[PDB]
């Protein structure tokens, strides 16, 4: 429902121009009710039912950073926790402009995959501990969790297989060596291209990037598993190893007209293509 | 009503006490001697009446205490100040302990200052080297057998 | 070329030699804590004119200099 | 006079919000003297009235036109920067200003003379 | 409107205080490093005490070098510094302070004594060669005089930073009241003191004067640092306080 | 019309009375309206109807300099612009206390005169240099501070008396002059003349005292070679005389009653421009 | 570019908030240089325009989108770091700028000599 | 004791922030012994549920008025100085603390015995 703001306004017209009493806002008495019996209607029904499905995502316009308006305030008291935007985050450069902080999903542990639940519960050890420590020397949380912050920067939406990856290395530490700028372009060579196989040290018998339909392996067996864990781990090894000593060696030597820009191009192209 | 000295909130066989910039190594500790070096040799401080100042050379000190064991320091200069009482304070710039040196590394800057000496900048500057070199030398020789 | 006391440079000059070279002898795993009791790291100066300060430049403050 | 008891009462209220911020020793050196003239004045603004006896235990202060603009002036100029805060706190005119600070002198040289008393 | 500016206003503190509390933190770093000392400390100017310290009490210049803080918010310290300056004034005066604080605010207040300062951007710890370099600069463009006062901060407790002084006569005069000490029952705390020094090369006893000169300013800069640590730990804490209220 | 806040207020006791629906702050819903016709009927006529004028000065009170009030937001949104009068700067000192940064003329440098069009564009880069460097001792530092000290005055000055004491502090006669001794300076340029009373005067037409001059400055401005030598000659007479006779004694009188005597000159100087 | 300007501007913001309560020399050595081409930026982003010619006193500015685009780029590249900082205060493309700060190295050198 | 809980804790968070600036060491004698006390307060208060089996792995403890008054009277008075911090956590009245606390030196006996060797 893009928006339910509009709705609202919408609404409150009907309302008052029937000469319904207003009340805060100069909206009606029934104003919740209009959001909540909408929102209801949306859920996840019974195996004795079908067990289908109705997922909801209302936006709701907020005014300068505020949550304390009576449409708002009303939208976020029915849904399961939300999604927050934030305008400096937005212009700061991070997009989606996602405040971590201030969003939240109240059903989040049970709703995601098997796989997806196993990077995830670190990350949020190590994002809690970095936010801290920016607040108030790098340690090895400093380190990784600025390159978290690099990966979910991103225009179009990731495959889930192409994201879980570039998330699995960056908590294990595979991009330690490697700088904060070009976390998009070693993300970049990971998924389209390959560095293995790009004529010499390859030898997976199974696992590459090239093949998608490893993606519902990963969903079923998760990374973390003796079946994909010691092959993922080659993939990852070789990739750093190559771009740290073939790749990442131009940005010591590159330093001169028409080379600093043909880099800058590079790397602001991939932030777009995950 | 007027200002109190810096002084006034400081306080107070051998029993030396051996200090480096602003701050103790050993604090009024009993012993058996010390051995400095610096102008007329190596005077070996030991208990007496004398009282007595000593200048120091970029040397090694010696701490004997009273049960056998030693320890070992290697200073920069300073002086060393011998009172009536069996006492004295070995007031130093800096006093390594030997141990805290190298015996490679050293040897190793003794050559790169030689190299110095010859393209100097004038008689002025070559001095400042032959310094450097002087307690190199010395450096070397008190981590060797002594 | 043999006495630095001849060609100026007083005694407090000489023990900053003395002990900047007691420093550079000191071993790899543990020369860090000793080179901060040592190591260069201030200026004479006053303002003129507005907001730029001259820099004085008598006492050497390195040691090559001395 | 009138004016510039306006005048520095209006600078004064720019300087209690730095010294919130920042600190009392972060103000520069004329500033500080216009802050201990500007907290006298506030206190000398301060006046015991004769009806509220009950309520502040003290005589009242009529005080005469002549001497409000004569002891203001002096204060301005800083004919009494010698003189303490707590004096112009509660009183008249300038002749009860140094009565007050007379008696705060004495008070203060009998309470030093007795932690003076004991020695060793 | 006014819901939105008052927001701001609130928003405004909020990072007044993350930015106040980095300086909070940093400093309590710092005085961790610098209260490693207190345990040591006062032993190595023992002999320091013999040859300069005077009992009490303006012919040819009168050096002055006090010891300021870098950037302000420290609270009552420069300004105490200040106060010390202002009430000894001589007509022959001569003022070296030591501080950017020091170096802004006795350029303005005394253009006729002051010459130059010195400043230290506390990367290292306070050593040797930065107190003889003080010491060295004190007579250079200063040149000789007949005392060269250094009056710093005692640090003797974590809320009472003490005002304290050392006053190193010039060589001429210190001569005079050592041979005085060593030829006479008058002193007696250095009758042997100076005896056993006089005994020593003239040389000895001129390097014995440079040297626990320059170990009297190694103390007072090293001892205005944990001052300098400790009253802004105090004036850092006010400050949030005066933040949370608002 | 002073003011329009208590004919608002007027308007509202009349509408509320007769069941009019109010809207903000009790206003009914064509208050606007109500000042709106009023101002633009205060136009400048063509030259085929005349070419006459009704110039507008609607006053409007606001509490505790809020701007966001229904009937100020109203007035501005209709007038060319306000001349916003702040009292931080009142009781401060500066009278008319005119606060430059907030007020504002929307067709200002067409309705100036060639004379006082011509120094008045070099104040506003003086001035908003001045403003910058005041809240992080330049040429603009000195001669800024001179502009704020002539600015304050009790009663309107005439246009040459105005215009010949800005110039001065444009090109830059009163920089040796000190800041408080302004009021002084502009006082004995105006009424007063130093280069015919002590003795070198020589100027054959350009003076104070003339007050004819005003409609010639009107015409040629003073940067014209018909005024500029004539006018340079004044100023420079009077720097001069008032820095070597009468700025001396500033440095002498370091007394009681010499001081309280030199407060009470200067603050009598602040009402006569 | 373009977001680079936008994404500068932020950073500014953000330090402009340290300054005023720490100070300009307590920041870092890479900040400070992204506050003298951020301040620039700001400048650089006013125009006199020729509408306007009664109230700026200044012949109006045309900037053409080629001038808009490699101007802006060249500062943020930090080519015109050596450019002061009022030269780019209301004018147009690069050529003005340059025109300014050459006016501006003139008008200083004549006040200096006297 | 339930004020001498809320006093002792009360010291704790302003010897906490004094912990941060100076250190543990240097502390004075009869504060550390407020410190050790008051950990093993925090530590106490903490209870594992009945209905919180599965969360836990622990079975529930429901803890008596008395037996709650009793056990942290004790604390406050010192007699459980001897018996260890972790002991205290996640348990419920002073039975299961010291039945804990019989665990925790009869499995760090073992382990020791096992570096008492290698």
């Amino acid at each position: 429902y893009d928006d339910l703001s509009k709705q609202a306004v919408a609404y409150r017209q009907i309302s008052l121009l029937l000469r319904r009493p207003p009340g805060r806002e100069a909206y009606p008495g029934d104003v919740f009710y209009l959001h909540s019996r909408l929102l209801e209607r949306a859920a996840m029904l019974s195996p004795g039912k079908g067990g289908g499905s109705v997922t909801a995502l209302p936006i709701v316009e907020t005014l300068s950073n505020d949550v304390t308006a009576y449409i708002v305030t009303n939208v976020i008291s029915i849904t399961d926790g939300q999604i927050y935007l934030d305008t400096k985050l937005f212009t700061g450069g991070q997009r989606p402009a996602v405040n971590i902080g201030l969003s939240v999903s109240r059903v989040g542990s049970s709703a995601q995959n098997a796989a997806m639940k196993g990077v995830a519960g670190k990350l949020k050890g190590i994002l809690a501990e970095y936010r801290k420590l920016a607040a108030d020397v790098q340690t090895i949380p400093m380190i990784r969790g600025a390159r978290f912050v690099a990966l979910f920067n991103q225009k179009q939406p990731s495959y889930f297989m192409n994201a879980i990856v570039s998330l699995y290395a960056c908590l294990n530490g595979y991009l330690d060596d490697v700088k904060v700028q070009y976390v998009k372009f070693y993300e970049y060579l990971l998924v389209h291209r390959d560095l293995g196989i790009m004529y010499g040290t390859a030898k997976n018998k199974f696992f590459y990037m090239y093949v998608q339909e490893l993606n519902y392996l990963i969903r079923f067996f998760t990374l973390n598993s003796p079946i994909l864990h010691g092959e993922l781990e080659e993939m990852l090894k070789q990739h750093t190893h190559l771009f740290l000593q073939h790749y990442q060696s131009k940005m010591n030597a590159i330093k001169s007209e028409k080379d600093v820009k043909a880099l800058k191009n590079l790397l602001y192209s991939c932030k777009r293509a995950v | 009503h007027d200002l109190p000295e810096g002084f006034e909130f400081m306080e107070h066989t051998l029993r030396l006490t051996l200090t480096r910039q602003d701050e103790f190594l050993l604090r009024e500790e009993p012993v058996k001697c010390v051995t400095v070096t610096g102008t007329n040799g190596e005077y070996g401080i030991y208990p007496g009446h004398a009282y007595k100042i000593v200048q120091l050379n970029p040397s090694p000190l010696t701490v004997e205490y009273t049960d056998g064991t030693t320890k070992k320091y290697f200073v920069s200069g300073g002086f060393a100040h011998i009172n009536n009482e069996g006492s004295c304070d070995v007031n130093t710039v800096e006093c390594t302990l030997l141990d805290d040196l190298d015996l490679a590394i050293a040897e190793k800057e003794l050559a790169a200052q030689q190299a110095a000496l010859g393209s100097a900048k004038d008689d002025k500057a070559k001095s400042v080297v032959e310094i450097r070199i002087s307690v190199i030398e010395a450096v070397i020789a008190a981590l060797k057998h002594h | 070329s043999s006495s630095w006391r001849d060609h100026g440079i007083s005694y407090l000059k000489y023990l900053n030699v003395c002990t900047e070279t007691l420093h550079s002898t000191v071993k790899e795993s543990r020369r860090a804590k000793y080179e901060r009791w040592s190591k260069p790291c201030y200026t004479a100066q006053r303002p003129d004119g507005a907001g730029g300060q001259e820099t004085i430049d008598k006492v050497p403050i390195h040691t090559k200099d001395y | 006079v009138a004016q510039d008891v306006v005048q520095m009462l209006t600078k004064y209220r720019e300087l209690q919000d730095i010294i919130a911020v920042l600190g009392i020793d972060e103000l520069s050196e004329e500033d500080k003297l216009i802050v201990d003239r500007a907290r006298k004045l506030v206190k000398f603004l301060s006046q015991p009235f004769q009806v509220a006896e009950v309520f502040t235990g003290m005589t009242g202060h009529y005080v005469q036109l002549d001497d409000t603009i004569d002891s203001f002036s002096g204060l301005l100029m800083g004919t009494y920067d010698q003189v303490p805060e707590m004096a112009f706190y509660m009183v008249g005119g300038i002749n009860s200003v140094l009565e007050k600070a007379k008696k705060m002198a004495e008070e203060a040289a009998e309470l030093e003379k007795m932690r003076r008393a004991r020695v060793a | 409107g006014k819901l939105r500016l008052y927001k701001e206003k609130l928003e405004g503190y909020n990072r007044f205080y993350s930015i106040v509390k980095t300086i909070k933190m940093v400093t309590l770093a710092k005085y961790r490093a610098a209260q490693g000392r207190i345990r040591t400390r006062d032993f190595s100017l023992r002999y320091t005490e013999l040859a300069f310290s005077k009992p009490q009490a303006a012919k040819n210049a009168l050096v002055y070098i006090p010891i300021t803080t870098n950037r302000g918010s420290c609270g009552a310290l420069n300004s105490n510094i200040v106060r010390c300056i202002d009430s000894v004034v001589s007509s022959k005066m001569v003022l070296m302070p030591v501080g950017k604080r020091g170096i802004d605010s006795f350029s303005k207040l005394y253009p006729d004594e002051f010459r130059y300062g010195i400043i230290n951007d506390m990367k290292e710890s306070m050593h040797f060669g930065y107190a003889t370099f003080v010491i060295e600069n004190a007579y250079e463009v200063s040149k000789d005089a007949d005392r060269y006062q250094v009056i710093f901060n005692r640090f003797v407790s974590a809320g009472v930073q003490r005002n304290a002084v050392y006053n190193i006569p010039s060589y001429e005069k210190w001569k005079e009241d050592l041979a005085d000490a060593a030829s006479s029952d008058n002193q007696k705390n250095r009758y042997l003191f100076a005896n056993a020094l006089q005994n020593e090369e003239e040389q000895l006893i001129r390097d014995f004067f440079d040297f626990h000169a320059a170990l009297a300013v190694l103390n007072a800069v090293g001892e205005n640092e944990l001052s300098e640590q400790a009253a802004r730990l105090v004036a850092v804490e006010g400050q949030l306080t005066n933040i949370s209220s608002l």
